[PDB]
């Protein structure tokens, strides 16, 4: 369930193949035209869409756009090459803005800024000061 | 002698230099080292 | 009917209440300041009307209003210069002996000792030399009185206080609507027919009845004062017949369709006024009329209210072939919606004409007089090309503009624009190759010049002497323009410049025009031309394609046209902004026009122009040094700049020592530009934290606080300062080893 | 500790306005909050902010 | 005298210049007719020269081998008028303007907006403020030894180094 | 990978959250201030590094801090 | 007219003034009192 | 008609197929270079390729040599040739040196991969005998 597109020169490259390459899915009430993040324009189709893309960034990029210019909502999706799949975004199926019960606490220091200590302190430590 | 620029010369400034930048080549791109 | 008058009566009340609160315009600015960054964004954002406004209609308004402010200061700067020519110069002493006075339109006052710019000039007169060639536009109009002059200087004026009512007229009392701009097919029969048609039947009107006869009798020798008055060759066809006897037969062989008659003042000899040096005043009044007639006839090339003629939209929607898709579709919406598509293709064309202009200038020189000036022909010359070039890059920065904020995908389906985009990777890859490979060869002729001569091995350089690279493609060309004359313009008596050969034509013992041979030295030079308008390219294609995403930043059309970077992440992002694509590409533009301008004034004194004596002996200026010295890198450097500076250096105590001064100042701001461009804005805000700290200490600080100039604002100051330092150093250096060999 | 319209003076260090003075707007009654009091200030900082939460031993009191 | 130098009036090389000077101006003067414009312009060219080397002449400044003017600025009283008297006047003058200047923040700083009359200024109380410094070392040593010239160190925001 | 670290004068306004271009954070629940919610780092290895979340954090000093870390593929930001 | 006056008041008209006034003020100085290298005159 | 379309029916891939990449002529052509050619061993992939290079490059250094006008013109550049294959070779000598892994396996169904280490050394001796070959070719075919 590919949109419709031409074809460009911007799409993915060996690193697809090779390395981990990125797919996102939508569901479209209608067809609408938007814009592609390697590509400039292609048709959406009613129904479930499919997409694959070359970065994380370029996936996100066209969620953003498909969120506050046409009021949908979609997944992203990591594939390797042996065929193992991942599943990102929504991580919990709730966005990240949106606060989930059941989440938890991850690189949180308990203090401010200014209460870091001295780089001489953690000298010949295998450390940083804002590793403590 | 009076013989010895016309040897080292090319030694030293096309020979030395092509082998280690051929040594140099091998041990920066060797994975487990 | 489609093409009707649409205004708003009493749209804009006027008023000097918005006076008093600047940044009135823009929604951020109006709340007032908190930082000096406040001040800095008042003056970058007050032409941006697009950012202002959200109405189409509001933005077009106030365009058009302004360009009536601009028209105004036009017509008052030509009005000035009339009245420069009218009381502070030689005008009588020039037309009574041009050949050895000296022309000067400006005198300075004597206050604090310089009044030695005062130069002695001729006929009694003191004053600064000037180049711009009003003199010479002058006689070709047949001035010849400084009374003259007056009027002209006094309806500059009355036209100056117009422009400044239709403006003021237009945005507040008679506001056109938005269907009123919307009229391209209309805009084009009235540009074709009326600006550029009558414009040039009414210019050959003055040319034939008033222009030509004059210089006809200062040619043959007639001093200004027994010339009769202009209207006096208005009324006596006693007088035009004498001149041009088929005045006699009137108007009718005009009628009768017997325009040969005419053949008295609609030539088509060619060549240059063997007496003056100048185009034949009879071929550019048949230049004009020609002209004229091709104007106003396309200016019937479109649709307006009655049937017939073309419709812009179903032309180009036409033009679709297998490999371009849709073609051309939604180029109208583009074109008729968006102001800054416009200036795109405007500000591109208008640079590429100053540049055209510029070219054929030196070759077919029309004013009389001004070939032998050489400080007026090097002055012109370079002055388009530098005009030429800023406009060029300009269209540039505004298809990029276009791209970030007028484009949209929704519009355009698989038309050219979108496919553009789509192999935008292909474009810009081969562009990319191609700019390595003129600049590996074209500079790298001169490198193997250089270290061949320096090992003492000159058989083997790249030369008129030994390993020869002739172009022959330009050869071949010339010799076509040579034989036209009588073959493929039988009609013609003369070829259209002597550059591709001839005659040699003199004024005054002075070389005006010669033929301009090509050589191997010639051929290396037109390829750095070649390269360097390669790489230029290069970052302004890129910036107009890239201006929306990357590979980088996917979302690069969302953070605007001029951001600074996205971060220190992913890499660097510093620079990714199309403005800063403008920004760099301003830099080539400058290498890229220095080298032709150099190229120019080298070419010219080594092998065009000089003296002669007895028997054609050419004495050239430089000597023909050309062919053997400008084919390495340290000839270019000691024969172009070290020994053609000695005029510059050696100006104190004479009349040209403001050159002096000025080459020293521009080497002065040239470089306290790098300050700007080296540094960044975080080092200087810290610094500004221990300045502030010692006000407060003795209790007092600014309300607006200290901000150092930001990012993108560090960039465009060192940018500015970059050019006029460097343009600058070279305008003192130009003018003045021109006035000393002229 | 301060009240509502109170004058205090920023002890942080890392604040922009350290050893400058400002005005207390709200203070939290609530004591889980870590920095339960608002200042509010006239002069704005590099990010062109107004104001900041804190602590009650990062404020003097001026009078 | 100081340094080897000549008084001017009594320097060979200073008397060479003032003739070449004029020689050179004079040369000029011959193309014209002694009625016109260029005439009369040369001619008080030559009289504002030639009142230029009289002035130096009995100025009492030094001149070197070179038969140019020297200043000198060790604090001779001699020569105070090189640097000494050209000296006080401007510390009056520039201390004028930053007296004034600094009143003025401190003046609109108590306010709603005061950054409102640093881009507009109340010219009524500028004009007032601007004359008030004539007496300014007077002023400046009263908030010296008032308190009201230098504030505290716990009113300063510092960097968190020191 | 980059390190990303969230202090305690964390207000909890969601702001880094909605400007991260590579959804590095989220918010979780937290008991320490008036929203009741805190900034937290779960995924700093797609951190590209483009400072947007400290951008947009209105605390000062700021709550959300990112330190540069050795970079790998996907913070290089690379498409091939 | 209070509205002009404001324009007239606003900073950078009023840098033009005072430099006009003031670039005026030393050349008419320069004028009558010319070549003053030093109190000498 | 349209002559322009996404590599293999993958619209999304970052490829274009134009004739320019999929035609007749540059599909049959490019089939037939050594380097793609079905049915070689890869020593007679990298002598071909050798035959071809070494025969052209003999060209620019007879011609316009340092020594082109004297009356060993011919032999100054034929020298300078060799020089030329030799760092060639060299790269391609540290290239395969890195590019590919010994195997363990003795097992080998496929002795003619290219893309191997045993049979790049292969491909790597057939260019150099091919270079040096039609270097001298041409030295006989030049010296008339
Ligand atoms: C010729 C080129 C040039 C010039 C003129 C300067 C000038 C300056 N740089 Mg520098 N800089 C340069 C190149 C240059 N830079 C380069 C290439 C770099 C590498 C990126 C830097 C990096 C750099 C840094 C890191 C620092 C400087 C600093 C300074 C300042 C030193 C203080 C000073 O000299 O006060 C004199 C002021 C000038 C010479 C500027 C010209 C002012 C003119 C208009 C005065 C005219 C003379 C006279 C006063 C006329 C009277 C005025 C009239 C109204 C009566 C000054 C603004 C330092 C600084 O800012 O400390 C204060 C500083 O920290 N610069
Ligand atoms: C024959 C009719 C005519 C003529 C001569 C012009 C001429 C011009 N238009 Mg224009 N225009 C026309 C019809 C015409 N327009 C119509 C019908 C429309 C509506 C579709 C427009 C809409 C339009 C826009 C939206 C804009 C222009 C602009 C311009 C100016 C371009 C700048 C330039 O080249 O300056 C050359 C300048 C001169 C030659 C000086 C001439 C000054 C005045 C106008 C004299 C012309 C009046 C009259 C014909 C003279 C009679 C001569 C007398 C001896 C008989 C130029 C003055 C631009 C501009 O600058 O606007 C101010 C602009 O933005 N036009
Ligand atoms: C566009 C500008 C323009 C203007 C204002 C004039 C104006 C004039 N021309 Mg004319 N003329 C022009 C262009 C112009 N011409 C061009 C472009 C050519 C060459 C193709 C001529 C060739 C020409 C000739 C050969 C003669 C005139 C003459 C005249 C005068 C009387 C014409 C008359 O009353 O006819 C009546 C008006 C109409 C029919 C309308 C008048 C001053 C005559 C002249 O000089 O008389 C003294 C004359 O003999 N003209
Ligand atoms: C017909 C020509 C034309 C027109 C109408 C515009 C119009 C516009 N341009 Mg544009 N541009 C042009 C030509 C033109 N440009 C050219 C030729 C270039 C290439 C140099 C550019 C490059 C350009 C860029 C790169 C940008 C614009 C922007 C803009 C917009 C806002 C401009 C503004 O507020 O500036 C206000 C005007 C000033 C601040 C004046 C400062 C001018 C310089 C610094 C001083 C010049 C020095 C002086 C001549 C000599 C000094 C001597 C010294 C001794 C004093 C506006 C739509 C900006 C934008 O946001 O687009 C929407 C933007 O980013 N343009
Ligand atoms: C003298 C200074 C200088 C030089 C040499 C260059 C060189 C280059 N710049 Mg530029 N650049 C400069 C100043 C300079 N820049 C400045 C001041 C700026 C700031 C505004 C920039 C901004 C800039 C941008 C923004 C762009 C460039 C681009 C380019 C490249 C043009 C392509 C090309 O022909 O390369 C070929 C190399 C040369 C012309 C120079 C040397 C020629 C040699 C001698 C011949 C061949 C040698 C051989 C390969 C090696 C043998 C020698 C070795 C064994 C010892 C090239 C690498 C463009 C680019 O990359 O496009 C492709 C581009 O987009 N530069
Ligand atoms: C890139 C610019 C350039 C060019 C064109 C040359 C050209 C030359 N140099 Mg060089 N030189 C340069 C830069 C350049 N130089 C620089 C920058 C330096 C300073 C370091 C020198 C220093 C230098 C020295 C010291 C000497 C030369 C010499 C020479 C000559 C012979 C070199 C030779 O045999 O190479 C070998 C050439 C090749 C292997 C040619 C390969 C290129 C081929 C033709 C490309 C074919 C592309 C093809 C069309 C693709 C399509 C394929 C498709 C149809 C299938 C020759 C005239 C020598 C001499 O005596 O001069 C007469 C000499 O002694 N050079
Ligand atoms: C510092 C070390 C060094 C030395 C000793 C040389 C030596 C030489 N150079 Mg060279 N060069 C160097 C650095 C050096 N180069 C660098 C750094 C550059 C780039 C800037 C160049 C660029 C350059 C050019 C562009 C040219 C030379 C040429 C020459 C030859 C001199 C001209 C002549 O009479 O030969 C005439 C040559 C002959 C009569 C035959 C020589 C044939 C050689 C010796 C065969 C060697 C075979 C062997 C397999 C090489 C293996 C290399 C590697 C494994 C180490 C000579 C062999 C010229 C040349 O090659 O001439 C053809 C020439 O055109 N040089
Ligand atoms: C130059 C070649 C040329 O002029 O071909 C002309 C060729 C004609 O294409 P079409 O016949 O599809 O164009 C029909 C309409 O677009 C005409 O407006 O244009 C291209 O195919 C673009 C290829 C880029 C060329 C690569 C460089
Ligand atoms: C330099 C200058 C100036 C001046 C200018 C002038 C002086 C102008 C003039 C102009 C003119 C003076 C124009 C005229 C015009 C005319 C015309 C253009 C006419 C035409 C006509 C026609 C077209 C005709 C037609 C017809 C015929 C032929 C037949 C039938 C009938 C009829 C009628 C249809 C000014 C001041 C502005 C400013 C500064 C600069
Ligand atoms: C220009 C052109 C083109 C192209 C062409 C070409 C590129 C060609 C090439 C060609 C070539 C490039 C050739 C080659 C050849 C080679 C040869 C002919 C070789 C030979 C060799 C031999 C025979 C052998 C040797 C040997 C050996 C190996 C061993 C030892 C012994 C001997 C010595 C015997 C075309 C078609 C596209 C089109 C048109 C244009
Ligand atoms: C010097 C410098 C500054 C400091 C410059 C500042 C703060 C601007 C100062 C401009 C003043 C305030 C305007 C008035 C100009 C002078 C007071 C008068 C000089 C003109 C003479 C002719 C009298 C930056 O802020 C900066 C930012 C980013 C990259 C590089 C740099 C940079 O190089
Ligand atoms: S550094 Fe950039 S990518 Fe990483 S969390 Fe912050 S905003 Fe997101
Ligand atoms: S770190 Fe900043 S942006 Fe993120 S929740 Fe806290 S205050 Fe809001």
């Amino acid at each position: 369930p590919s949109p419709i597109f031409g074809g460009s020169t911007g799409g993915w490259l060996r690193k697809a193949q090779v390395e981990e390459k990125y797919v996102i899915t939508w569901d479209s009430p209608k067809e609408q035209i938007f814009e592609m993040p390697t590509g400039g324009a292609a048709i959406m189709r009613e129904g479930p869409n499919l997409l694959k893309l070359a970065r994380k960034e370029q996936c996100l990029a066209l969620g953003t756009r498909l969120r506050s210019k046409y009021k949908i909502k979609y997944q992203f999706y990591r594939v390797f090459p042996n065929g193992e799949v991942q599943y990102l975004h929504p991580k919990d199926g709730v966005y990240p803005e949106k606060v989930n019960a059941g989440r938890q606490g991850v690189g949180q220091n308990f203090r401010s800024i200014g209460k870091n200590v001295s780089p001489i302190e953690v000298k010949f430590t295998g450390k940083q000061p804002y590793d403590l | 002698m009076i013989n010895l620029p016309s040897l080292f010369v090319p030694l030293v400034g096309l020979l030395f230099p092509a082998v280690a930048m051929a040594s140099l080549f091998l041990h920066v791109e060797k994975r487990l080292l | 009917k489609n093409v009707q008058i649409f205004v708003e009566k009493d749209a804009v009340e006027t008023s000097f209440e918005k006076w008093s609160q600047p940044g009135h315009f823009s929604r951020t600015l109006a709340k007032g300041p908190k930082t000096t960054t406040w001040i800095w964004n008042l003056h970058a954002d007050a032409h941006d009307f697009d950012s202002q406004t959200n109405s189409l209609e509001e933005v077009s308004r106030k365009i058009f209003s302004a360009h009536f402010g601009q028209l105004a200061a036009i017509f008052l700067w030509i009005s000035g210069m009339h009245f420069h020519g009218a009381y502070f110069s030689n005008y009588s002493a020039w037309l009574s002996d041009p050949i050895k006075i000296k022309q000067s339109s400006q005198v300075v006052w004597p206050i604090v000792g310089q009044e030695i710019l005062n130069a002695d000039v001729g006929g009694n007169f003191q004053g600064v030399q000037t180049t711009s060639g009003w003199f010479q536009m002058w006689r070709a109009e047949g001035i010849t009185s400084e009374v003259e002059l007056y009027w002209i200087a006094i309806g500059g004026l009355i036209m100056s206080a117009l422009m400044l009512f239709a403006g003021w007229f237009h945005y507040h009392k008679a506001a056109p609507k938005l269907e009123w701009f919307q009229n391209a097919e209309s805009m084009m029969n009235h540009h074709l027919a009326g600006l550029l048609g009558l414009g040039c039947l009414s210019w050959s009107g003055h040319q034939i009845h008033i222009a030509l006869p004059i210089n006809k009798l200062l040619d043959a020798g007639v001093s200004p004062q027994e010339i009769p008055l202009p209207h006096e060759f208005l009324i006596n066809r006693d007088l035009m017949a004498q001149l041009y006897p088929s005045f006699e037969k009137g108007l009718t062989p005009f009628f009768s369709g017997q325009w040969g008659v005419y053949s008295d003042f609609l030539t088509f000899k060619g060549g240059l006024n063997p007496v003056t040096g100048g185009l034949w005043l009879s071929d550019i009044a048949h230049h004009h009329l020609a002209l004229s007639v091709l104007f106003i006839i396309a200016g019937h090339m479109y649709r307006t209210n009655w049937g017939i003629g073309h419709s812009m939209k179903e032309i180009l929607e036409a033009h679709k072939g297998p490999f371009t898709g849709e073609g051309h579709k939604g180029l109208y919406e583009i074109l008729t919606t968006s102001w800054h598509a416009q200036l795109a293709i405007n500000l591109a064309m208008i640079g590429s004409l100053s540049i055209i202009v510029a070219h054929h200038m030196y070759a077919m020189p029309p004013y009389p007089y001004i070939a032998t000036d050489y400080a007026t022909q090097l002055s012109l010359f370079t002055h388009h090309m530098w005009i030429g070039g800023f406009c060029v890059v300009g269209g540039a920065a505004h298809g990029a503009i276009f791209m970030v904020r007028d484009y949209t995908p929704a519009n355009n389906y698989n038309n050219l624009l979108d496919r553009d985009l789509r192999h935008r990777d292909e474009i810009i890859s081969n562009l990319n190759w191609v700019c390595i490979f003129l600049g590996c060869h074209a500079f790298g002729f001169y490198i193997h010049n250089d270290t061949m001569r320096a090992l003492g091995r000159p058989q083997d350089m790249f030369s008129d002497k030994a390993i020869q690279l002739q172009p022959i493609f330009a050869q071949w060309i010339q010799n076509i323009h040579l034989l036209a004359p009588g073959t493929t313009a039988p009609n013609a008596l003369a070829t259209t410049s002597y550059a591709f050969g001839g005659d040699i034509v003199e004024v005054g013992g002075k070389i005006a025009m010669m033929p301009i041979k090509l050589g191997t030295a010639d051929f290396m030079v037109h390829h750095i031309h070649a390269f360097t308008i390669h790489v230029t390219v290069l970052i302004l294609l890129k910036g107009v394609l890239y201006a929306r995403s990357s590979k980088l930043i996917p979302d690069k059309a969302n953070l605007g046209f001029r951001f600074p970077c996205d971060g220190p992440g992913r890499g660097g992002t510093c620079q990714s902004s199309s403005w800063d694509h403008v920004f760099l590409g301003l830099f080539w533009m400058y290498n890229a026009i220095s080298v032709v301008i150099f190229h120019f004034s080298w070419k010219m004194q080594s092998d065009v122009w000089g003296t002669v004596t007895a028997d054609g002996s050419i004495s050239h200026i430089t000597g023909g040094n050309f062919a053997q010295s400008s084919i390495t890198i340290n000839g270019w450097l000691r024969d172009f700049l070290w020994s053609q500076a000695s005029q510059v250096i050696q100006s104190y105590g004479s009349a040209s020592s403001a050159y002096g001064l000025i080459f020293l100042g521009a080497h002065f701001i040239w470089a306290f530009s790098l300050m700007f461009l080296f540094s960044g804005r975080g080092y200087w805000q810290e610094l500004i934290e221990s300045i502030v700290w010692a006000h407060n200490k003795l209790n007092f600080a600014p309300a607006i606080q200290p901000r150092a100039l930001s990012i993108t604002q560090g960039r465009a100051v060192g940018l500015a300062h970059y050019l006029l330092g460097g343009i600058g150093t070279t305008w003192a250096f130009f003018l003045a080893r021109s006035l000393s060999i002229t | 500790g301060p009240k509502r319209g109170a004058k205090v003076k920023i002890l942080r260090k890392e604040s922009y306005w350290y050893k400058g003075t400002g005005s207390v707007v709200a203070v939290d009654q609530d004591p889980n909050t870590r920095y339960p009091v608002v200042v509010r200030f006239n002069k704005v900082n590099y990010a062109n902010v107004s104001t900041n939460n804190y602590a009650l031993d990062e404020i003097q009191e001026v009078e | 005298d100081i340094s080897g130098l000549t008084p001017c009036k009594e320097s060979k090389q200073f008397a060479k210049r003032e003739k070449q000077a004029l020689k050179k101006l004079q040369a000029s003067l011959k193309l014209y007719a002694d009625d016109s414009a260029p005439a009369l312009a040369i001619k008080a060219t030559m009289e504002k020269t030639k009142k230029r080397f009289d002035n130096y002449g009995k100025y009492g400044l030094l001149c070197g081998s070179d038969g140019l003017p020297h200043l000198i600025v060790s604090g001779d009283q001699r020569h105070w008028g090189e640097f000494i008297t050209p000296g006080i006047l401007f510390l009056y003058i520039a201390g004028w303007i930053g007296w004034v200047g600094r009143s003025y923040l401190i003046a609109i700083r108590d306010e709603k907006k005061p950054t409102q009359k640093e881009i507009i200024i109340d010219v009524p109380l500028a004009s007032r403020l601007l004359f008030r410094g004539f007496s300014w070392p007077v002023a400046a040593y009263r908030e010296l030894l008032n308190g009201e010239l230098v504030d505290a160190a716990a009113a300063a925001a510092a960097a968190a180094a020191a | 990978s980059h390190s990303v670290k969230i202090y305690d004068t964390c207000i909890g306004c969601t702001q880094c959250v909605r400007a991260c271009p590579t959804d590095v954070l989220e918010m979780i629940p937290w008991g320490g201030c008036k929203a009741k919610q805190i900034a937290s780092a779960p995924r700093t290895e797609d951190c590209v590094g483009c400072k947007r979340c400290e951008s947009a954090c209105p605390t000062d000093f700021l709550s959300v801090r990112v330190y540069l870390w050795h970079e790998t593929t996907r913070s290089m930001g690379l498409a091939y | 007219m209070r509205d002009l006056k404001t324009y007239l008041s606003v900073a950078p008209v009023a840098s033009t003034l005072w430099f006009a006034a003031l670039a005026g003020l030393l050349i008419e100085i320069n004028r009558l009192f010319p070549d003053a290298l030093t109190f000498p005159f | 008609a349209n002559f322009i379309k996404p590599y293999n029916d993958d619209p999304f891939v970052g490829h274009l197929a134009t004739p320019i990449t999929s035609s007749a002529v540059t599909r049959s052509l490019l089939k037939n270079l050594p380097a793609y050619r079905f049915g070689l061993t890869p020593l007679l992939r990298g002598l071909e390729i050798g035959l071809a290079h070494g025969y052209f490059l003999i060209g620019p250094f007879f011609k316009l040599g340092p020594l082109r006008n004297s009356e060993i013109a011919l032999f100054a550049g034929f020298l300078s040739t060799i020089g030329l294959i030799l760092i060639l070779t060299l790269g391609l000598t540290i290239y395969g040196a890195v590019v590919f892994k010994e195997e363990k396996v003795m097992s080998s169904a496929n002795v003619n991969n290219l893309q191997t280490k045993k049979a790049w050394d292969q491909f790597k001796g057939g260019f150099f005998v091919g270079a040096c070959g039609s270097a001298g070719f041409a030295l006989i075919c030049l010296y008339v």
